[PDB]
């Protein structure tokens, strides 16, 4: 019901602050214009104003609305690259437009941010959101990122086996942390999978995966194109946005709410895997 | 909690000085950094303050458009950048402490006061240049109440700067001795006068000698003085 | 400062008794721990009493503590401060703070960081 | 603000009053600052009654009418400084012109002297003459200088010292600057003073 004394400062509190930004700086490297740019529209048109309509929606409290709103102001994720392989999109476009997302968001999403806060807060919205701490992650993120596109051109020999590892590597990780977060908070997380986080939780990327295809079969793009970007659309950073709730936001207003990203990427692959299997069957058995 | 002020100096009649007020032991967000001003021989003139920021800032009437005051938070200073000085400016500059909004609270029923004062940096302005004191004795007159009380004094006129001081038989006489403040001359400079009281029968049938000594000029000259 | 504001402060004899304001500006002390604090020259800023505004946590300085009693009013997004049986070392400026604290205290310390802070009001005690 | 006392006599033990109006509208609690010779000030009094910490529970300040007062009860020897007012105006801090409180004393004689221009001055062209008050009291005197029957004003320069720490009186001593040609124009420089002490006014004149 409360939390930890000291909470945000202990030695196991900083520890997982650092494995979150360790873990992010590989998940940014392996990864490394109508198409493209519908993309970013549905993208940044679509998701931060789904995450601000459900929120009011589900009259979620002022904190919880604000963390569902960064959770839907993040770039794309690396899931689109490997569903879109899944679906019969394209894996190689699929990846542009996640790198170019990530790219424009260091620029949309403080933006986003600013303007989708003020339906949140009325006049108690100075100091809300740490934007110099926000931009800082954002500006850091984007070394990873490119030094995995440098990388694989200039040494493409050595890139299967760091793929390789940073699949790995990441995968134990994942354990690691939230297996130490959950230490870390206690009994505290019932507050982040509360009924109506966990159902801004699934109705979120299912609205996502469904908006972002609705959207480019307006804009008349072909059956590859239009499956990539929906689940482009759809699948989010949920890493990033985990690390910048943990690090750039105080752990006193935060609290257990950097938490609802994981509770956000086991409802989108979980989505996912079920699109695949409904799109596979339909193909199999027409 | 202290202040402290430095960068007080002599300057020319249309120079600039900047001066630096050195905040420790609160926190320089809570509180406000005012400028008071001290003329020799004259009362308290309150000059400037400066919150934290320049939105926060005011300044006095006479010195309204010179002068211009500045805060750096980061290291807990103040500055006053004083350009243009004229001749009236030259006073003891105290810094002082205050509430971060006294605008605000100054009421029929409150007025916080200033807290914490400085030592103060005196700060001179004057197009003279510095010089060696002349020494000039006053030969008391043969019928100056002769048989009893006698006078004898000392005149030190056209030194710069201020700070000198005057011996009467290097230090071992006090009967009376008196040392009248220094004052300002027109043409911009300064005169002291020492005096003393002896006796009758040829004042002790002793030579007076008169030490005198200014720092900045090295100078130790001295004249004797006689009945005559 | 533009946040919250303060109201009530004025000149009362030793004995008697007031209650100052913190209004907010447009929001409501659900999410917010509300603290009174006071400074006099010659002394630094002091808390005199604080509120958790979740659970009903009160802190009270041992210099106030049975004459001044904090409360809230859910009605009106203001939060009191009844001082009574004032005396004249009591004389100071009273500010109000307010640290947006959705979960409540961090266990059981009441933390201020990062709040809100009003431009304060002064209180006269004398004769 | 113009304090209706300056210069005010009193002794150890005696009750003292200083009072500083407000000439203005804009009344707000005169705060009281205390001064040392040479010394930076330190505050007294805030809000015009509550007691600075660590100032003695002997400062006091009322406010009869529209005139703020400080009161100290016991004036102890320790207390005679220079005491100023404080007001913050609209946006601006005016201190008063300030209170002395010095050692009350009876009057007594001044003693005057003069001394003729060194014959050293003489060649160096610029001849200075001095008329000087030892051990008078009160401080309040006026000195003239009269050559040949003749007021001459504006060459005078008067420097007074502080109080005696023994006997608690003052000293003064009167300058005068002439020009090489028309210190030898007149024959007789005569110091006239007049003083509380003195029933008649002396003169003290040396012969060229
Ligand atoms: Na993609
Ligand atoms: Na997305």
């Amino acid at each position: 019901f409360t939390l930890p004394p000291n909470f945000g400062k202990r030695p196991t509190d900083l520890a997982l602050s650092v494995i979150l930004v360790f873990m992010l700086f590989f998940i940014m490297l392996s990864l490394g214009p109508k198409g493209l740019a519908i993309a970013l529209v549905a993208q940044y048109g679509i998701m931060p104003l789904t995450a601000f309509v459900l929120g009011k929606v589900f009259r979620l409290k002022n904190i919880e609305a604000l963390a569902i709103l960064v959770c839907g102001c993040s770039p794309g994720g690396n899931l689109s690259n490997v569903f879109s392989l899944a679906m019969k999109g394209d894996m190689n476009l699929s990846i542009v437009m996640t790198t170019c997302s990530t790219f424009c968001a260091l620029g949309m999403m403080p933006l986003l941010l600013y303007i989708y806060s003020r339906g949140i807060y009325d006049g108690d919205l100075k100091d809300k959101v740490p934007y110099k701490g926000i931009v800082i992650s954002l500006v850091l993120v984007l070394i990873p990122c490119t030094i995995g596109i440098v990388l694989k051109s200039k040494r493409p020999q050595y890139m299967r086996y760091v793929i390789k590892g940073g699949m790995i590597i990441i995968l134990l990780c994942s354990v690691a942390v939230t297996v130490l977060s959950a230490i870390n908070v206690g009994k505290s997380i019932m507050f982040a999978m509360t009924p109506l986080l966990i159902a801004t939780s699934s109705l979120m990327p299912f609205i996502g995966f469904l908006l972002g295809y609705v959207l480019s079969a307006l804009f008349c793009l072909n059956g590859r194109c239009r499956r990539t970007v929906s689940m482009e659309t759809g699948c989010q950073n949920v890493q990033l946005c985990s690390t910048i709730l943990n690090v750039a936001f105080p752990p006193e207003v935060i609290g257990p709410l950097f938490f609802f990203p994981l509770l956000y990427m086991i409802f989108q692959l979980g989505e996912g895997l079920l699109l695949i299997a409904i799109f596979w069957c339909y193909e199999k058995f027409k | 909690v202290q202040l402290v002020e430095s960068g007080g100096g002599l300057v020319q009649p249309g120079g600039s000085l900047r001066l630096s007020c050195a905040a420790s032991g609160f926190n320089f967000s809570y509180y406000s950094i005012h400028w008071v001003r001290q003329a020799p021989g004259k009362g308290l003139e309150w000059v400037a303050y400066i919150s934290s920021s320049s939105s926060y800032t005011s300044y006095a009437d006479s010195v309204k458009g010179r002068f211009t005051i500045s805060a750096d938070t980061s290291k807990n200073t103040a500055y006053l950048q004083m350009n243009s000085l004229r001749a009236e400016d030259t006073a003891v500059y105290y810094c002082a402490r205050g509430y971060q909004y006294w605008q605000y609270h100054a009421s029929w029923y409150w007025n916080g006061g200033l807290d914490y004062w400085g030592q103060g940096t005196l700060v001179t302005v004057s197009s003279a240049s510095t010089k060696g004191p002349s020494v000039f004795p006053l030969a008391p007159s043969s019928k100056s109440t002769s048989g009893g009380t006698a006078a004898l004094g000392c005149l030190v006129k056209d030194y710069f700067p201020e700070p000198v001081t005057v011996s009467w038989n290097s230090g071992a006489l006090t009967s009376g001795v008196h040392t009248f403040p220094a004052v300002l001359q027109s043409s911009g400079l300064y005169s002291l006068s020492s005096v003393v009281t002896v006796p009758s029968s040829s004042l002790g049938t002793q030579t007076y000698i008169c030490n005198v000594n200014h720092k900045p000029s090295n100078t130790k000259v001295d004249k004797k003085v006689e009945p005559k | 400062q533009r946040q919250l504001v303060e109201s009530g402060g004025g000149l009362v004899q030793p004995g008697g008794s007031l209650r100052l304001s913190c209004a907010a500006s447009r929001f409501t002390f659900d999410d917010y721990t509300i603290g009174w604090f006071r400074q006099a020259p010659g002394k630094e800023r002091e808390g005199v009493s604080y509120m958790s505004s979740r659970d009903g946590s009160t802190y009270y300085a041992d210099s106030v503590k049975g004459r001044f009693i904090i409360s809230r009013d859910n009605v009106k997004n203001t939060v009191y401060l009844q001082m009574n049986s004032l005396e004249p070392e009591d004389t100071a400026v009273y500010y109000c703070a307010a640290a947006y604290r959705p979960w409540g205290l961090i266990g059981g310390n009441f933390d201020f960081s990062g709040a809100y802070w009003g431009k304060g009001t002064p209180v006269t005690v004398s004769s | 603000m113009t304090q209706s006392p300056s210069s005010l006599s009193a002794s150890v033990g005696d009750r003292v009053t200083i009072t500083c109006r407000a000439s203005q509208s804009v009344s707000s609690a005169v705060a009281w600052y205390q001064q040392k010779p040479g010394k930076a000030p330190k505050l007294l009094i805030y809000s015009a009654s509550s007691l600075y910490s660590g100032v003695p529970s002997r400062f006091s300040g009322s406010r009869s009418g529209t005139d703020f007062t400080l009161t100290i009860s016991s004036l102890q020897p320790e207390d005679f400084a220079t005491y100023y007012c404080q007001q913050s105006s609209s946006s601006l801090i005016t201190f008063g012109q300030g209170t002395k409180v010095e050692i009350k004393r009876t009057v007594a004689a001044p003693s005057v002297f003069i001394f003729p221009p060194s014959d050293s001055q003489l060649k160096s062209g610029t001849a200075s003459v001095v008329c000087l008050l030892n051990n008078f009291y009160p401080r309040e005197a006026k000195v003239q200088w009269k050559v040949d029957n003749a007021l001459q004003s504006g060459n005078s320069q008067e420097s007074v010292t502080e109080q005696d720490s023994k006997d608690s009186t003052y000293s003064l001593s009167s300058t005068l600057t002439l020009s090489k040609a028309d210190y030898e124009k007149h024959k007789v420089y005569a110091c006239e003073v007049t003083h509380q002490g003195l029933s008649s006014p002396v003169t003290k004149s040396f012969n060229r």
